[PDB]
């Protein structure tokens, strides 16, 4: 009747269940089927190729030496301190990079016990799960960062993992990422592997991620086309300002050099050719051009020249935007595969 | 069993008592290895070593019997080491610092026949040492490691320094710096604190003289550079102005962006430093160039200027050269 | 008599008291308010969505299993040691991002007792709160920033949360912060909600906070009016010095684009345009059309009769501009100060 | 006579002495001398607006309770492993903002009890201290920093703090500071404050702080004065051509915007008006003004006796003035 | 018949086994088979001489105490709770800097008792090991970091550390590295060394790394090349106004410096030259060569009839023709003698 004589005959000294044996040893596995409940995402990073989630993680499973048939209320609570003095599972995260639990007040445990002996067990817990990001098309990028769970103590043939059909993976509303919003699908497979000591069930839920274009699309492919367009100015500039028309294309060559290295300073080294960088490898291209027809049409003029000198240099003015434009058109397409 | 020994030895015994206390100050020697002394940072005035500290002290207590086997040494694990007493110690300038526990705490027991026991817990520190930041490209840097109890007193606990191993490890391959001689003066440092007496003291310094490669071939380069470029300047008509000007205020700005970069790479020191009077003899030397030029562009405009400025560049480089020559020489 | 007999008789071995069952048990719930006293702010920062702060935390609640009749004074101080004897509740951050006790000479906790059993517990403890920020208006930004204080395993039924109206958020009094004051209305409403294990209360305090844009002003604006009166005498030269003027509007182009992309790398990388952004593109856009009424003048320069007519465009460019920078500037400023 | 029948007999099981009751219960309350000893301070960075400090920290009163007559030698320490045995202050600090004991090779506590009473406890401690830092006169500032210890857990009546007269701030000898030097005078006051929960004991300890000249004096006033004799060589050149003029003026204008940029990094974001900022402003303003008066006198030009005039005129006043205002604003901001 | 009471009786208390006690006391020295398994690379910066790894670390033994008889099976497992009950060896990594557990729900940890009485433990930990960088040949560069094991508490003579000679250094299949790659031959000796104290059982494993060169070959030696063509082109100019190709070729100084700058800042401080930054100096040194140039042609050009003129004309060409040809055979032995 006492709830402390009953807890303590439950489970502890004065009840003859051990908490060191999986249930029902000797005998079939033990299923634990457990689900996660994202509270904030985000502080994602990519130079250090991880991201930070602050999640749930509740777990079901059923052990007949819990059963009880005293209260004659169905669902009952227990206070977390009574956490440690029963078996528990050994999830881990297999990508794991750093993780902790948050003591605040209290060790954030909740218990709950069905009359069968059905259990649920939840923890709140932050971890810095590492993403294999991936940066081809980085500009108009989606990624696949996922999350391995798995035992590590326990062969698979004593411990299985599961996740229950109805939203296992139910996500809050309020949250919102800087440069990233997941998307609303999430797909769910198994991921079970095997080690030199055996085989271990192995669980898994991956993300689908996608920045938006925004930030990166206005902040530094603006002044690439404004540069361009200062070249395209700077077309129409006569011969009689030579060091002024040189001056101001070497120095237009300077802001591309400085604005792509600050771009890549940004993003984290990497060996394959990213995207943007052949935008800003066209750009200097495209300013070099200019550039190098000026100073080879000055040439010419000192060395019927005239005539020739601007009739070249015309037929520069006017392809130079439409090559332009059809480049950004082709890269656009090629881009949205 | 075997244990049965250690446990007679541990019953009876009490951990919160030092040995002899009514006796001599215990005796304690010192055996600091240095196993991997990371790298100095100067904007935090610190530095990290990692170290096999090494105690040793009789202890007529823990006398091991014969009966058993009259041992040279034995050994028990850091639980017993736990069990057993331990003689305090607190590194002085030490900041932050913590233990080993890659799979268990890290301490070895040896215990001899008279009493005496050896005890060892890698610990890794970062210590602080004041930089003598001053002369920074030829410095020889003094960042020293002091031992200290802090409880006992020395009527009741003192340190010696064995008369062994301080230095240990031969490939410490340090990146910047190099270390050859490590003499141990001001050994004894022994404090006093008020209200509380006399502590007992061992101290040992290390003797770090910085190299010059990176800073002379980083900075000095750039510097010859803008300085050469002057020079050219030097060696154009002064008839031509929208080109002699630019290039020289170009290398004046160019030289003084990278004076306060560099500047602003050390800690914010408060005395004039050596790479601070190099950059700025550069700087002063570019100003020359330009206000001569001006100079020669004035008298030039309504005795012919040309000649002054051919005595100038004539002159000022060998003034350069050995003003550098001074320099150098000076400074070592 | 004894104080350690009067302690172990209420609560330990010799008293029968369970922390680990709840007031009431099986019963009503548990009414507990709280009150939060702020003690500082600082190190808000945009780059990682978030704020510090260092804050006390009492509950306040009465087990009646605690009552006693023994001492007269109604107030019985007692040492932290006997926290852990006693029942507490499950309170926590939703939203804390990791945060820690002061461990500091001792565990700085303070358990008071009153005559008829009511208990109040206080507990000091730093957080480091994630803030939603909003920036659209950032240069002339007001925010909302939270802290959800919930409970974790107690749903409606076991225990409920509630404030002490009277001061809830006393907050410190000479206390500032750098680039930010605020006001001294908080608002105060239940973040109420449900998850598939139940559902638990909440309370919640939203604290009113805007940065004054004096740094923002000195350091962003002065330089862009620095650039664009650059512009402007660049205008004010003529056109046979060609290679100057045109190296005064690249070299303004240059402080341009440098100073564009050094405001950007304080804030963190948004899509959704900013305030400052648009300021300093604007007078960016304004530099760039200046060098190119240069070239086009300098085109139109290149049998001597449109001299005269290039000049008059060249006045009333002079002329135009300045009141067209005033005129924007005001717009500007009106719809971003209302 | 056995030391471990004295200690048992002391404080522990075996004695009737509780550590969770303070001396003199429902009684008058502890004196208690506390007094500290720096050790090194370092990290004052204003980017964060605190700073480190690594000092012991000593407290002094009298446990009736922890009375004792057989040992004749007057003083005597204790095992530090022992300490929980007995009672002790809850002495905290108001704003600290994290911090951690130093536990090498042992807990560094010392414990020492004497023959009437009295107990000595000191642990050394390493705090991290929040400064109202304040930034007006910035190169030429003076700081005090304060740390508030104080009590959480007993109330005024219950338990006050005080401070032993003789030295209870002692520093260090030889420790000296980047960008600081205090002074030798240390104030101290008490701070009782009030809660809603009722009011605690509070003490004080204050340093002033003075920052020297040399970096900032240095790398900030040294390029300035350099940038303003270009412009001055600027003056110095012909009409003429105007390209050479008009760039030297650009590039001035361009040290002058890059310096204010970098100045500002290590310095804290703050809305009220600098002091180094207005130097750079007017420096700013007199180059600007240069710029400016080549181009009016360009116009000019395209009268010449006139333009050469009033070029001298500025050429020679224009320095006048900024010597003027040098002398007023070191004045001003040294007084 | 309990299972419980079985593990009382193998160990603990109602077993008379003391954990404090190694497996054959007073003997010879026990074998303690060892065998790792990496699971993630990342975060190796020269910056600080240093990489972490997350591995796990399985030990093997035979402990007559352990030996039991009464399962039928032969395989058993045990709750990690139990795992300080029992004797553990003391293996320790000597390059440390930095190393921590992981407890996330649990203590994962793994023990495993075969029939006969040897025995199967495992633990996964992180680590953050320095690793020597040498900066020699730094675009093409090769780097091997050891790890060291060995035990501290226990001399050689009564403990001993050995690999399973099938798959000890067992790796991850789907593991990479941010530009850098690790190659399937990875070496496997000894390390038993000394000390004043006596000596320690001491194993090593050593990996070997490649970088690729994609990203510092793009990233730096791209502009190199754009700024001899810059220079290039401004040889091409004429010389007529004096500052068009002044202010190229300062323009071109301000890149090769800025760029040298910024090249400087990522690498860590060494004294000893890299093999980028002789890329970068030769490159300086061209470009100044070519203001230099120059310089000479204008000398001459305004020295003073055209027959000097002539000359200055016949020097230019010669550049023209004769650093492409220069520049390209020094791009061939420079890129040879790196690769060998
Ligand atoms: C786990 O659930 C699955 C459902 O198909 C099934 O294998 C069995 O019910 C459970 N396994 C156990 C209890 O070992
Ligand atoms: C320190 O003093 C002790 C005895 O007082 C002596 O044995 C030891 O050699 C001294 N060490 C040094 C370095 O002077
Ligand atoms: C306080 O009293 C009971 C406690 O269970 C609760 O039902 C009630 O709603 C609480 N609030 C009040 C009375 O305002
Ligand atoms: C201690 O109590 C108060 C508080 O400091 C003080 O005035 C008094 O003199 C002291 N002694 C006694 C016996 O109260
Ligand atoms: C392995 O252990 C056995 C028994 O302890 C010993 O005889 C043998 O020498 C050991 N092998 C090695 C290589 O040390
Ligand atoms: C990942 C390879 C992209 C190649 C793009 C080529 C575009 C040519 C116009
Ligand atoms: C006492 C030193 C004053 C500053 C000297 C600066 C020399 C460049
Ligand atoms: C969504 C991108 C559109 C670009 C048009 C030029
Ligand atoms: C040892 C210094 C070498 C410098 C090469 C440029
Ligand atoms: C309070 C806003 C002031 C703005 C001044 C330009
Ligand atoms: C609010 C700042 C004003 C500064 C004026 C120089
Ligand atoms: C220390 C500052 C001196 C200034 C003299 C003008
Ligand atoms: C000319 C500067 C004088 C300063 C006196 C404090
Ligand atoms: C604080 C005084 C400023 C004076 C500016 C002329
Ligand atoms: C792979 C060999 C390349 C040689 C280039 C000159
Ligand atoms: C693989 C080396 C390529 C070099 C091209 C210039
Ligand atoms: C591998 C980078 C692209 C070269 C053209």
């Amino acid at each position: 009747m006492s709830p402390s004589d009953f807890l303590d005959k439950l489970m502890g000294r004065t009840s003859g269940y051990d908490a060191r044996i999986r249930p029902n040893f000797k005998g079939p596995p033990v299923n634990v089927s457990c689900n996660i409940f994202i509270n904030s995402f985000g502080s994602i990073a990519e130079t250090t190729m991880d991201y930070r989630v602050n999640i749930f993680l509740r777990q079901q499973w059923n052990d007949p030496r819990l059963a009880y048939n005293e209260y004659p209320d169905d669902s009952l609570d227990l206070d977390p301190s009574m956490l440690d003095s029963i078996w528990k599972p050994d999830l881990f995260f297999a990508n794991e990079k750093g993780a902790h639990f948050h003591e605040i007040t209290t060790d954030n445990k909740l218990l709950r016990i069905s009359r069968n002996g059905n259990v649920l067990y939840s923890i709140r817990i932050t971890l810095t799960l590492a993403c294999p990001m991936d940066l081809k098309n980085f500009p108009m990028d989606v990624q696949t960062c996922i999350m391995q769970l798995e035992s590590f103590g326990y062969t698979m043939n004593d411990l299985i993992f599961e996740w229950q059909e109805q939203g296992a993976v139910q996500v809050a509303d309020g949250l919102t990422l800087p440069q990233f919003i997941l998307k609303e699908e999430k797909d769910l497979r198994y991921c079970t592997k095997h080690y030199n000591t055996g085989k271990f069930t192995c669980i898994e839920a991956r993300f689908h991620l996608e920045r938006q274009m925004g930030y990166y699309l206005i902040q530094m492919y603006i002044p690439s086309l404004l540069i361009v367009i200062l070249s395209w100015i700077s077309f129409w500039i006569n011969m009689d300002a030579a060091p002024a028309r040189v001056g101001l294309g070497i120095t237009t060559v300077l802001t591309m050099t400085t604005q792509s290295s600050g771009s890549r300073a940004s993003l984290p080294k990497v060996s394959y050719v990213k995207a943007i960088d052949i935008w800003m490898a066209v750009c200097l291209l495209f300013v070099f051009s200019a550039l190098l027809e000026y100073a080879a049409v000055n040439f010419v003029s000192r060395q019927l020249f005239i005539q020739r000198a601007k009739k070249i240099d015309k037929i520069s003015r006017i392809g130079f935007p439409m090559a332009f434009l059809i480049f950004n058109m082709f890269y656009w397409i090629i881009y949205k595969i | 069993s075997t244990s049965n020994i250690l446990n007679r030895l541990l019953v009876s015994y009490d951990p919160r008592i030092r040995p002899n206390f009514k006796g001599i100050p215990v005796d304690v020697v010192v055996n600091i290895f240095i196993n991997s002394f990371g790298s100095i940072q100067e904007t935090t005035m610190d530095y990290r070593v990692n170290i096999f500290l090494r105690q040793k002290w009789n202890d007529p207590r823990l006398k091991l019997p014969s009966d058993f086997r009259g041992s040279d040494a034995l050994t028990v694990d850091p639980t017993m080491y736990k069990c057993l007493w331990k003689p305090d110690l607190f590194f002085a300038n030490e900041k932050s610092a913590n233990f080993h526990d890659v799979t268990q705490e890290n301490i070895l027991l040896f215990i001899f026949r008279d009493g005496d026991v050896l005890v060892s817990m890698r610990l890794s520190i970062t210590l602080s040492c004041p930089l003598d930041l001053t002369l920074f490209p030829m410095d020889t840097q003094r960042c020293k490691m002091q031992l200290e109890s802090f409880g006992y007193t020395t009527d009741d606990l003192r340190f010696i320094w064995q008369s062994g191993d301080p230095v240990q490890l031969e490939k410490i391959a340090l990146p910047q710096f190099d270390i050859k001689k490590e003499d141990i003066e001001y050994g004894n440092c022994t404090k006093y604190y008020k209200g509380t007496g006399y502590y007992t003291c061992v101290e040992v310094i290390f003797t770090l003289r910085r190299q010059v490669g990176f800073y002379m071939m980083g900075v000095y380069a750039p510097t010859l550079l803008i300085v050469v470029l002057s020079w050219l300047s030097f060696w154009i008509n002064p008839d031509a102005s929208a080109a002699r000007v630019p290039l020289g205020i170009f290398s004046v700005l160019s030289l003084a962006s990278e004076c306060t970069t560099l500047a602003a790479e050390l800690p914010k020191v408060s005395y004039v430093k050596a790479l601070d009077v190099w950059l700025i003899a550069c700087l002063l030397f570019g100003f020359a160039s330009l206000v001569e030029y001006a100079v020669v562009q004035v008298m030039l405009n309504n005795t012919a200027a040309k000649r002054i400025d051919l005595y100038a560049r004539a002159l000022f480089p060998f003034c350069f050269l050995f003003f550098n020559v001074i320099y150098w020489s000076i400074y070592l």
